[PDB]
């Protein structure tokens, strides 16, 4: 249990389990490596502003 | 088996003390030793069981 | 000494196998405890052979199975 | 430890931590008073430590001898 | 704890049906459980067809549910 | 922490839907500290009424508390 | 902004955030959040889970059973 | 408990069915604290395929089921 | 986590989470069964010195 | 009646069930055939009494007297010395809790009774030598070391009566370590000058020297005592701590590491500081502070005791304290499993040293296979009497096959050969008796690698004999007779 090894705070795409990928500005990490993403438009563009993406199911995060 | 029991005179002598009435050992090929301080340094809070306890009392030799 | 073998490959581009089945060739700049290493110019095949390039990829170790 | 009650007809019959009570049946004691009494009773006590001193001077040998 | 002890007593006195996470519904005597739900079942017929296993050991990640 | 929520749900009626579609509605009797639940007089499907049952630590996707 | 702080802000506001399961978009749970535990356990408040949106009230979801809540 | 019973009966012949469907049936060489354990002469039958006789196979907790032999009484581990 | 000393010299074949089974000489390993296996050939390609994690290695056997 | 029995007609609990022992005796891989030997009155009988107190739950030693479980003749009780050697078959757990069958041949420590020790050598596969810590190595221990070199068996050493250095000699810990290290050095030198093979050199680090006091139920190795420290604090590794205890390995508390050199003046070793000094302080808290700081020491060891146990006399209370501190006996189980082989493992040099036909003959590899199937050929060397003394019963290991009660058996003498068929004599076995010291177990199927009394073959046997199938017989030679040391 730790934060992500990217500090993040940039327009990056995060891909979860099963290949579901969004893209947006990261805000910060969590103890379960969970990231809050600003304008997380789904790159597969559904964004609700404050997207709490869990690092348990999040698999990758690339800028 | 013959009782060879050391009898103490003074309590100035320790309860674990080499009596000169005992004949000396005069002990006289290496040992299978591991690496010295290259592996297995002891962790925190490991200790002998009675390290806080003193070695002997004056009533110890009495008992 | 597997951690030393992983640290000796730093600064170079190597291929890794994913948990889904992908092959990713890339070079890492730093590594994490749960194999969430930050990698740059990583081309991932997405288990189909189509290598797509990405930068600053902090891909977690649940995604990547082993080396390929 | 034996300083008070050594010359009583009932030494420690009062003490519940030592005896069961007034019946004076079973005693439960402490190490320094046995050390003091063992030092005090040195005249009547022997100095032998084992039965190997009694090699053939034992009761089985005396039964064999008779 | 106490619920696991009661489930083990019910499994010793009757036929308990434990449906594990490997789709194994086993009716029989669960001999013991554990804090990590390392369950040992003695003479239980498990359906993955209720084939009888004389002693089956399963992990808590591979177990799902139990019933008396 | 979910320890007081599990203490409230112990001996209380709720439904639990698992990852495999196992929806079981009934009176949960006891839930452990790792959310290892035990239920009584419950009806499950994924089946029928099972009565006394139990579950693993995190085998349920969502626990709808009635 | 940390994601635990964002989840706590969404639970305090009880906003109707679209929430899916752990890499499973079969149920889209939109509705109020009652609160969040220390182990990220989520409590819903009449959140309609569209498959068939059926809001039920107090629903407990695990800490790692939800992937995307926006 | 169960790990202690496996360590006690870790010399007899048992079957370990993995989560991938690989069923290694054979003599146990040694059972560790974790599920990574070494077996001897195990006929590992693959998932819907044939068996392979491996004299040394070490298992992760992929090994899910363990069909144990009758060398375990009720009070042998109780 | 304790099988590294038995296969510290002999070759072993292990299957990763991708389904690829690689046989190679295990030269080193980590505490979480992350075994760095030099000269690993996967069934056909070559992975080199491959650190196959304990969660990734679902199945393994001694090949050499 | 003739009161020369010391027979238990009932069967005790022995914790485990009978069928677990019955399944364990089918193996001949977890079975260890070990002879306990040593000098006269070295606590070997009290050591087997400590194993009986471990296994049998209702059997306990009395406070006033030391019981003798293996000594079952009345003459041994009258003389106060072991006379006739005794076998005990038991299930024993190690530190890991794995069950192992133990075929133990407790022998008297007398050189005029060394013939029984040679018979126990010919039956068993391993040797455990008892050394008194106050006395050391004497003449009969020396002669048994020479006979073990000749018999070619794996020998491990337990040092008994370690309390005589402490309560009776009051030694410093450094001088006690020096005496024990000199004992280990002289045993290694004796092994060097008798045995031509120097791969076996006995060290506490190598898993060869165990430490014991059989009047207080003390038995530990470095691995067992490091397992005790691991159960105290599991942050350590007990294998590396057993590697780092003995042999001038000095603890560095600033770095919390281990050097081969003392970091400061009067710095003691890890063995001394972690074993000898805390045990000395434990015994000092017993014999000097039985009421003041004894429950403080009990809570420091994590042991809870009642008030009446603290009101006990000093010697059974100290035995109970050492029993609760060290648990059961597991270092000896690891000693005889990890360093003494099975009949299946070490079958080859014993059948090489015993069979005149050798292991090269096909019956020789059938012997060395330790086969529960195949030929039923055995060697019965010790052949006991019974409680009445009228009839006799043989005793032996099973080198291959399964004996059944009522199954016919041909017995062959020492003078038997391929043209002498006159020593052959056919009888069925009446009952098969697994030999514990004070009682025997009626069993039916006895496979290879197992020690069993044989009923009904007592007519043609003189001293030792070989055991074969009467029908379906093959070229069966005769095992070598018991060459005595004296
Ligand atoms: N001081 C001391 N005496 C012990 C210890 N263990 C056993 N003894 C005594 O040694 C005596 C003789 O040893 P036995 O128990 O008869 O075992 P043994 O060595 O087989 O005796 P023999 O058959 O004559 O060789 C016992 O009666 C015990 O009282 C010990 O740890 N310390
Ligand atoms: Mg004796």
């Amino acid at each position: 249990a730790h934060p992500p090894e990217l500090k993040m705070d940039k327009k990056l795409s995060l891909k979860l389990n099963g290949g579901r990928h969004v893209q947006g500005i990261l805000r910060g990490f969590d103890p379960f490596m969970n990231l809050v993403i600003d304008e997380c438009v789904e790159m597969a563009q559904n964004n609700i502003g404050m997207v709490v993406i869990r690092g348990n199911s999040i698999i990758m995060l690339e800028a | 088996p013959n009782v060879v029991f050391i009898k103490t005179e003074d309590p100035d002598l320790p309860a674990f003390y080499f009596d000169p009435l005992i004949n000396p050992i005069s002990h006289r090929s290496q040992e299978p030793l591991p690496d010295d301080d290259e592996e297995f340094e002891l962790p925190e809070f490991v200790e002998p069981f009675l390290k806080d306890t003193p070695l002997y009392t004056d009533n110890t030799a009495n008992g | 000494v597997p951690i030393k073998v992983l640290h000796e490959a730093e600064g170079h581009i190597v291929t890794c196998e994913t948990n889904t089945g992908e092959v990713y060739r890339g070079k890492l700049i730093e590594a994490e405890d749960n194999m969430n290493c930050q990698m740059s110019n990583i081309t991932v095949t997405y288990r189909d052979g189509r290598v797509a390039q990405l930068e600053q990829v902090y891909i977690r170790g649940s995604k990547i199975r082993f080396l390929i | 430890p034996v300083l008070d009650w050594f010359y009583d007809h009932q030494p420690l019959r009062d003490s519940r931590k030592y005896v069961n009570g007034s019946t004076y049946q079973r005693w439960q004691f402490t190490l320094p008073m046995m050390s003091t009494l063992y030092r005090l009773a040195n005249q009547l006590l022997t100095d032998l430590v084992d039965d190997n001193y009694f090699y053939l001077f034992d009761l089985k040998a005396f039964f064999t001898s008779k | 704890g106490p619920l696991s002890v009661l489930t083990q007593s019910v499994k010793n006195n009757t036929q308990v049906l434990i449906n594990c996470r490997n789709n194994k519904k086993l009716l029989g005597r669960v001999k013991a459980f554990d804090r990590h739900c390392n369950m040992v079942l003695e003479n239980v017929k498990e359906m993955w067809k209720d084939r009888y296993i004389s002693k089956m050991f399963l992990r808590g990640d591979s177990v799902i549910v139990v019933l008396r | 922490n979910p320890k007081p929520f599990l203490n409230g749900l112990t001996g209380k009626p709720v439904m639990v839907k698992l990852k495999w579609g196992m929806e079981y509605k009934g009176y949960l009797v006891s839930v452990d500290g790792y959310m290892n639940m035990q239920l009584a007089n419950t009806e499950e499907y994924i089946s029928g009424h099972l009565g006394e049952v139990l579950i693993r630590c995190n085998n349920v996707l969502y626990i709808r508390g009635v | 902004v940390q994601p635990i702080n964002l989840i706590f802000r969404y639970l305090q506001n009880r906003s109707r955030i679209q929430v899916w399961l752990y890499e499973q978009v079969n149920m889209r749970i939109e509705g109020c959040i009652i609160g969040f535990d220390e182990y990220m356990n989520l409590v819903l408040d009449d959140a309609e889970e569209i498959h068939s949106r059926k809001q039920l009230g107090r629903i407990m979801l695990k800490g790692d059973n939800i992937t995307l809540l926006q | 408990k169960l790990v202690r019973f496996l360590m006690k009966l870790s010399h007899e012949t048992v079957t370990i069915e993995l989560k991938n469907g690989t069923q290694v049936h054979g003599t146990i060489t040694g059972v560790d604290v974790s599920m990574n354990t070494h077996l001897k002469a195990v006929k590992m039958t693959l998932k819907n395929r044939e068996p392979v006789q491996l004299e040394t196979l070490s298992i992760g907790n992929n090994i899910r089921y363990f069909i144990l032999p009758d060398s375990l009484p009720l009070d042998t581990l109780l | 986590s304790s099988k590294m000393l038995q296969h510290i010299d002999y070759r072993m074949r292990c299957i990763l989470q991708d389904g690829r089974i690689f046989i190679g000489t295990f030269k080193a390993f980590d505490k979480h069964m992350n075994l760095i296996l030099c000269d690993c050939d996967e069934f056909k390609r070559v992975l080199g010195l491959v650190l196959l994690r304990g969660e990734n290695l679902v199945s393994m056997t001694v090949e050499g | 009646t003739k009161k020369f029995t010391l027979m238990e007609q009932t069967l005790p609990v022995t914790v485990y069930e009978m069928d677990f022992l019955a399944d364990l005796m089918d193996n001949s891989e977890l079975i260890r055939n070990v002879t306990l030997c040593g000098h006269l009155h070295h606590g070997k009988t009290c050591f087997v009494d400590c194993l009986i107190e471990q296994t049998h739950p209702e059997i306990r030693k009395r406070y006033d007297q030391d019981l003798c479980y293996t000594d079952i003749l009345f003459t041994e009780q009258e003389r106060g010395v072991g006379i006739k050697s005794t076998p005990v078959t038991v299930v024993l757990p190690d530190t890991k809790g794995k069950s192992y069958l133990f075929n133990i041949m407790d022998t008297p420590g007398h050189v005029n009774f060394s013939d029984e020790v040679t018979a126990g050598l010919r039956i068993s596969d391993g040797v455990v030598l008892f050394i008194d810590a106050a006395e050391g190595v004497m003449l009969n221990t020396e002669r048994l070391i020479k006979h073990a070199v000749q018999e070619r068996l794996a020998v491990t050493v337990c040092i008994n009566k370690i309390d005589r250095l402490i309560l009776e000699l009051k030694l410093p810990p450094t001088d006690a370590y020096y005496k024990l290290r000199h004992i280990v050095d002289e045993v290694n030198g004796l092994i060097s000058m008798y045995s031509t093979d120097e791969n076996l050199i006995l060290s506490p680090l190598l898993g060869n020297v165990c430490f014991s006091s059989s009047q207080y139920s003390i038995c530990f190795t470095l691995g067992s005592f490091a397992k005790i420290y691991a159960d105290t604090f599991g942050d350590i590794n007990y294998q590396e701590f057993a590697k780092r205890l003995w042999g001038d390995i000095y603890f560095n508390p600033k770095t919390r590491k281990f050097t081969k050199k003392a970091p400061t003046s009067s710095s003691q070793r890890s063995f001394v500081e972690f074993i000898l000094e805390p045990l000395y302080k434990i015994l000092a808290q017993v014999v000097g502070d039985v009421d003041t700081s004894l429950p403080r020491t009990l809570d420091e060891l994590g042991i809870h005791l009642t008030k009446e146990e603290l009101k006990l006399n000093i010697r059974p209370l100290l035995r109970l304290v050492c029993k609760k501190f060290f648990g059961e006996f597991t270092g000896f189980v690891d000693m005889c499993v990890q360093h003494i082989p099975s009949p299946k493992v070490g079958a080859k040099p014993k059948i090489e040293h015993t069979y005149t036909g050798g292991v090269d003959s096909d019956l020789g590899e059938a012997m060395s296979d330790c086969d529960p199937d195949g030929p039923l050929m055995c060697h019965t060397t010790k052949m006991y009497s019974t409680d009445d003394g009228v009839q006799f019963h043989a005793f032996g290991r099973v080198l291959s096959g399964t004996i059944h009660a009522g199954q016919p058996v041909k017995v062959l003498g020492e003078n038997y050969t391929l043209e002498d068929e006159e020593d052959s004599q056919i009888c069925t076995v009446g009952r098969l008796w697994i030999s514990v010291a004070r009682y025997h177990i009626e069993v039916n199927r006895v496979p290879a690698g197992n020690w069993v009394l044989i009923e009904g073959v007592d007519q043609p046997i003189v001293k030792t004999a070989t055991i074969t199938e009467p029908r379906g017989n093959e070229e069966a030679q005769i095992f070598r007779p018991l060459k005595f040391n004296t």
